């Protein structure tokens, strides 16, 4: 399982 | 041709490219934009950060799943297979490149030197980081090493720059801080830092959440929550 | 794609696919197409996968901005065009193989029908974006296409064959939502429902769930166009 | 709700 960055979202 | 399109008009169109999924259309009207040489909007920074991040998030699932089939073809060591599949991951990893440069090369002629306030210049450095990391995932030589580098000094003069200037609940200065605990741990082999760097982002946030509006605390807490993610999977 | 033998072409087709990249999986396959050698079933496969895949994306974008046109300065009728003009594109292209290399009087059913099911299709995509007496002869060339192909399927193959199913699924819809013909869409779909559930204990078992698969969506437009 | 054609699976 690779770490989780930050999501491609809008905020 | 976008250096004569109007402005707004560029900014639309990235809007219905959005809507449409069409996402390298949606970047390459964003990067027209920027070259108008105007500094961006909140919403275009999530445009910009939107369109370039699916183009290259695609691409970076695309070579994850060709390095794995290339790997699994090598140790097999079958005298037949292989070859095929070094140049297609090759190709990819080539256009993977070329999208990252375009963006470190924005952010390089464009964005860092004209942002105006404190929280966009960090937001952009942030991006150089990010594009830096993406090119490190698919560098192997001393390349790999002055790639890894740059994107360290990027994260680290964001951070540097958001600790003196920004709350330790603002998404930007979260997000950079959730980017760069990845960075620590899957690309400059030091799980110590990437776990310290995500254990005080967490705390130091979580210690202000009792001053934000009810929308900034979801913000917050969204990415409070990868932080914690994280952390759970490095211990 | 010239340079590269075919053997080498269906191999990075398939890892293309496996990598979700349908543009290159297509282009790959045009070349291989291009060696001049019959596809195997497993071939058209990938062939078929891959310009859908690329089509679909642009019909389900032009749809979104056809929507924000009807609803909606010259930004969005632009920009309409621009997506459709590549779709256009590569319903040509696809078409183009079809004449160039595929559609031949000889070789199996099997294959005729499924390339001329092909050729009915892509014209269909053609025709849900043009307007002019253009539109007439797009129609006019799915139709033919479609109806070659029906021909042929009742001839040479079972009813409950899957090819046989997908194309009158295909040519269902091209009668409901292209040529304004709901009595014939859904006298086609139930014809074929009821004559391919009469065979379908003939059916060997690896058409099996395909062939269930193309008579529940028989059955659901069926319910859904009465 | 449009009609639904034949599905981009292999077959
Ligand atoms: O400049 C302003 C104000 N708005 C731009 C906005 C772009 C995205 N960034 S971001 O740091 O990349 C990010 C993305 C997703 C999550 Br969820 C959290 C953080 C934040 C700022
Ligand atoms: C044997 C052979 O020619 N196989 C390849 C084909 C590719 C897909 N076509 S189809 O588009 O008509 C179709 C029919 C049924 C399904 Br479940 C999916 C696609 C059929 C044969
Ligand atoms: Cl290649
Ligand atoms: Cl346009
Ligand atoms: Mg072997
Ligand atoms: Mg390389
Ligand atoms: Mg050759
Ligand atoms: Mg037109």
């Amino acid at each position: 399982i690779r770490s989780t960055s930050t999501p491609n979202v809008h905020m | 041709a976008m250096g004569s399109m109007e402005r707004a008009s560029l900014i639309q169109k990235a809007k219905l490219a959005e809507q449409a999924e069409r996402y390298e259309d949606m970047a390459a009207f964003m990067k027209g934009a920027v070259e108008k040489g105007e500094e961006l909007s909140c919403e275009e920074r999530n445009l910009l950060s939107v369109a370039y991040k699916n183009v290259v998030g695609g691409q970076r699932a695309a070579w994850r799943v060709l390095s794995s089939i290339e790997q699994k073809s090598n140790e097999e060591g079958s005298e037949e297979k292989g070859p095929e599949v070094r140049e297609y991951r090759e190709k990819v990893e080539t256009e993977l490149q070329g999208v990252c440069d375009t963006v470190l090369g924005l952010l390089d002629s464009h964005l860092i030197k004209e942002a105006g306030d404190a929280e966009s210049r960090v937001f952009y450095l942030k991006m150089k980081g990010d594009y830096y990391r993406y090119l490190a995932e698919v560098a192997t030589g001393d390349d790999k090493k002055r790639i890894i580098d740059s994107a360290r000094s990027a994260y680290q003069e964001a951070m540097d720059i958001s600790k003196k200037e920004m709350p330790p609940t603002n998404p930007i200065r979260l997000g950079l801080a959730l980017n760069f605990s990845v960075f620590h741990y899957e690309i400059a082999n030091s799980p110590e830092e990437a776990i310290s760097l995500a254990k005080t982002t967490f705390d130091e946030a979580m210690a202000d959440l009792h001053t934000l509006s009810e929308d900034s605390y979801k913000d917050s807490t969204l990415i409070m929550q990868l932080l914690r993610d994280n952390l759970t999977l490095w211990t």
